[PDB]
């Protein structure tokens, strides 16, 4: 998952 | 073929902090989250950050569009690009499923 | 850390169908499902099966134990077999938010 | 010494029809977000109540008293079709 | 990227002389809940003013907010918006 | 006449309909005159929290002259309370107060 | 019992538009008396008669003079935000 | 006088 | 849909 | 009393 | 993601 | 100014 | 105050003939046309301006060259553009559609 | 107006 | 001319004590502080005072609005009334360099 | 400098 | 009139050490849409290099043309400038 | 301004 | 086991028109384009375009960054993506084949 | 084959 | 034959830093050529012209029969960043 | 020659 | 993400202590011309100094651009520096 | 390599  | 839920939409606009929007997203067509599902979920609510701040977001919450840019149908990298570029005010809309 | 919410504890004994228990899961140490969080998630719920008729499990419970089989900490296929050798009645273990 | 209005408006092809200058990083000697220029026949001339000079407090729900330039710009690209700008005048 | 525009339409004896879906609770399109005209009926109000057309998103009547709205509300809002209807939409 | 009077407002209100209703309360009628002669049907009361409240143009004496499709100006209590119960969703109230 | 909330209004023309009671020199705490018809907290539709000021901004009102009060709310802006607290109804 |  |  |  |  |  | 107008801006550089650059202005400090600018109020059949093809009647002429005559008087703006030589860069602004 |  | 840092806006909300707001300010038109800049700074922080109890004022913080009172083009006379007419709750609009 |  | 400088700074970890205002959406003062530099940031790049002024009108970012742009065309072509970015710029007199 |  | 080419390498800073960078691109590693190379190549370069009025980029041309981001191993997707994204000035570095006799 |  | 180029200056405070001379109404052909480049100036470091080089093209303006004077002023108010077409011998 |  | 530095070295007996690899005919890494150091000597100058670190890529030395070079123009530009030469590297964050 |  990526972190925004 | 599996079952559903009924799902509830809201519009939540956050303003960017230093930290960016503050959470996390996964899935994409890429890499579904749930099967055969593309959408773009929220996995964490970052303490300190924006979202928790403002504090309507949920972890779980689908995103289907982030200011004009629509995320329904596509890559992990074009949502992530999306949040990154949105500006200072990133108009959200999201959908929940509403329990039963 | 992230912010959390609150979870319930359910006991939930399904007795398998012909085509199974009528769920899908993903999750486990060897592919987290959640970031840095090897629990074993409730993904899809089988119109007509077992696990749909029963009414009480929910797509992202997680599941924390299959009778006696521990799979808070397990790979996908050890978890994977505990729930194809649990038998006619399996007694799950799972815990959900709000 | 300062009046206050609340006006809705019907975002149109050109935008809401007015142009703003101001900002902490910016005309007029404060950081206030201030209209300079309502456009003949946009948005905000057809509605009447906005003016030259009316200092933006707010759009929709959105402070903007304390930001830069862009972040006003930004708030107001981004603030729906309908949109609610929450404004004071020194009349 | 949307167009936008504002339209005045003269009810007539079969009414305003368009169909619309759409609403929080019956979605004409998938996770949107607006309300978009599906049908302009020829040689009606809309068809005779000229100005409406098929997918256009009704945005408000007169000044009710219908971007948010059930479906029933959104049929009232028009029935209700008397003989002379202010419509905003957008399309493209 | 033979009493004094004002100038007059002519005003539309459309409201939409909250969980409690309309969120006012009204007086009058011809079985029931709030003011002397005046048959009319006048605002009593806005709710706090309330769609009329809420709105915020409504007033206390304003007089309700129409509902929707509903003439208003000569009925009975009763009938100007169905026009406003059964007016549906969006209510189209066309009133008129001194100014 | 009581149930909180928070509250941001816009100041118009004729204020915040209610009426507030109490304070030490009057219990102590400071509440609202009235909600005026057309103004910023009957348009807001959240305050309600009886509602007791906690917080102006981030001044504490819970323990202060009638008059202090009142400058505490004249002098919070455009925008104010109101800390409140009620009777569970 | 009645509520609405 | 609904004709109006 | 007091308006604010 | 599999199905037990 | 920016036109918006 | 008024309503005004977005405007489009344009870089034009004509070269002179020999009836000049072919074109009439009004306005200046001591008669404005309104707003003290310099208005084009006529582009002449077959001099400069017409051929090149690109300015526009009411076109406001903000500099000729490196002379500034947004804020001049009307005898100003004409020497302007009389000793401008042969090539004249014309920066100029106007309405844009509404 | 002054022909330029 | 001169270099620039960046700026940090704030607003700050005192109480006044009996003692005053318990600060100092420099500044004026009719007496710059910084030279070709007439603002309003504060030079002195009161030991017990209501701006050291905040804890948020800072020496050579530029003083840009009083409650509604504008500052920022002020002689120090005027400053010095504002602040001391502003009643027992003042909002100061400040800035300083980052 | 003036104590305020 | 003008002058004229080709200034050539090396990117710093807080940038160029310089804002800029300006451009064909957001004219920085009336009638130009010019790039100006509004302000030489203590201790970075631009202001070690020395040569850059505020008020200075950026006409090129290497080879770029910057005397007709938006202002996130202006931003954008010294984000992608590189390390080492040739300036060109004019000042009044 | 944008800082660059 | 192939022979291959030595490589000319060039950066073309390209101005965005409102057509995009005008130049068609084949290749990534979801669908090579030779053999498998997983290379992003131009295979057009559209007439009227930034690429062609520019003039420096070819037919074939490998590209191997955009901006920040590297496309030499990326798939289909990710490089249409980054070339998209890019905003309104895009540095291209790319290598083509220096021709033999 | 995509078009940029 | 002749080969051709453009070469695009940015302009000095010594100009584009080159000399020109010629045109129509040269005493003693008509073309405009270069005659000089300053050591220092843009030209110079630009490091393409070439003295007899002659010029074609200014920016938009056709230069290739006009009088000396209208090729410098078409240079002069060429703007800061100026697109020269020229040509050289072979 | 004229310097340019 | 990179982070930029400006390193000022004074040279010793054995140069300026560190290896460097790369350039246009001899790239270090796959389609990279850049100069990458390689190693910091134990005990040299670069070393003593404490700022240069494996796998900085250098940009500049002092006023020559290497980040296009062949490698022994590369390796010319700094043999050729003098006695105080600086270098403008790069380098991952 | 080389050592410079």
């Amino acid at each position: 998952e990526t972190e925004v | 073929n599996g079952t559903d839920a009924d799902y509830e939409y809201e519009e939540i606009t956050l303003e960017r902090g230093n930290s960016g929007l503050g959470f996390s997203i996964a899935g994409g067509t890429d890499n579904p989250h749930i099967g055969d599902d593309s959408s773009i979920f929220i996995t964490k609510i970052i303490t300190g950050g924006a979202a928790a701040q403002d504090g309507r977001l949920r972890v779980n919450d689908c995103i289907l569009r982030v200011n004009e840019v629509d995320v329904r149908d596509v890559t992990h990298s074009k949502a992530v690009e999306a949040l990154k570029e949105a500006g200072s005010i990133v108009r959200l809309y999201v959908k929940r499923r509403k329990p039963v």
